[PDB]
């Protein structure tokens, strides 16, 4: 899955 | 001898140099930062990619801010005289100018300052590459349908994302930027100058990836990486 940093 | 040109860095020292990879996956419970699923895939991809470019790779996992600083100080104090270059890859949560240790932030300038031309003399005149997979802010790209040298010279910062923007990571394949960087180095390091490799990484990230989210705020978003070069010569990973 995406998700962010 | 004949006519000589000095347009590319000397990359035929006995060693290519160190590649330090700081892989922060798990953060202190105290900080409330989420586990960076996918980052081990990035760290493995980078270790293999840089191994094949003949870098001495050192992987470090889940370092506190104090450990990141101590590591970078210690590495900058090694004798790099026999090394062509230096590479550091940072995989973590971040904000503009900041990378997270497992227990809080470190300014990127604090890390890079150890390698300044005046402070790491055995790297003066050699390329110092910092590859940074971390967010640089909270903007979302919605896309559109289609006799001295400066102490800051000879650094290259390969950022995963534009200033101000989030940077995206997939739990199975790794971050969009590191997947793409490793793919392009594997295909083109024996063929193209590094800025041209990084431009292909820009295109790959920009064109092949788009977020998918059940939350509309974060759905269908795009990313462009950001090459920041203070290099003074062309950089080829190979030599004749």
């Amino acid at each position: 899955x995406d998700x962010x940093x | 001898s004949g006519i000589s040109l000095d347009n590319s860095y000397k990359m035929d020292y006995p060693e290519m140099g160190l590649c330090i990879i700081i892989n922060n996956k798990n953060f202190h419970k105290s900080t409330g930062m989420t586990s960076r699923s996918g980052t081990d895939v990035d760290a493995a991809n980078l270790r293999e990619t840089f191994r094949n470019l003949k870098y001495e790779v050192r992987n470090k996992n889940d370092l506190t801010r104090e450990e990141i600083v101590e590591l970078m100080r210690d590495v900058s104090k090694e004798d790099h005289s026999k090394r062509s270059s230096f590479v550091c890859v940072l995989l973590s949560h971040g904000e503009e100018g900041i990378i997270f240790g497992t227990n809080g932030p470190v300014d990127l300038k604090k890390i890079t300052n150890f390698f300044r031309g005046d402070r790491c003399r055995s790297l003066t005149g050699k390329p110092k590459l910092f590859i940074i997979q971390a967010c640089r802010g909270t903007e979302l790209d919605c896309g559109i349908e289609t006799h001295k040298i400066p102490v800051e010279a000879d650094f290259l910062y390969a950022y995963s994302t534009a200033p101000g923007y989030y940077s995206w990571r997939n739990s199975k394949d790794g971050s969009w930027f590191i997947q793409s960087l490793c793919a392009m180095l594997k295909q083109y390091a024996d063929k193209l100058e590094f800025m041209h490799i990084l431009t292909r990484v820009n295109r790959k990230v920009a064109t092949e990836f788009e977020s998918f989210s059940f939350d509309a705020t974060f759905h269908a978003k795009k990313q462009i990486p950001c090459i920041v070069s203070m290099l003074t010569k062309e950089l080829y990973f190979y030599h004749q």
